[PDB]
């Protein structure tokens, strides 16, 4: 259950209108600044502002 | 099983690049077989109309 809760929804494999494949670049916009390691030691002081 | 191959009209195999038997039969409908089956049909071609 917590597993499925971090994936989301399953994307599909063919990329689509509607929804992005798996490995499209639009899926994976925001789990490249995720998973990218700068994201913990670059910054100074991190902002918590939802921006 | 061709009703869940077309509810999947956009994955393989009736979608994405089908191979033709594969496309052939997700075409293609599923015809009535005890219908076909009569006996004296097919007894009047076997045997000669003389």
């Amino acid at each position: 259950l917590v597993m499925q809760n971090v994936i989301g929804t399953l994307p599909p494999a063919q990329t689509s209108g509607s929804t992005p494949a798996f490995y499209s670049y639009k899926y994976n916009q925001p789990l490249i600044s995720q998973l990218n390691s700068n994201s913990l030691i670059a910054p100074l002081l991190m902002d918590t502002s939802a921006s | 099983q061709r009703d869940l191959y077309l509810s999947q009209s956009k994955s393989p195999p009736c979608g994405g690049n089908p191979t033709p038997e594969m496309n052939t039969f997700c075409r293609t409908a599923i015809p009535d077989f005890i219908s076909t089956v009569n006996f004296v049909k097919k007894q009047n071609d076997d045997t000669p109309k003389d």
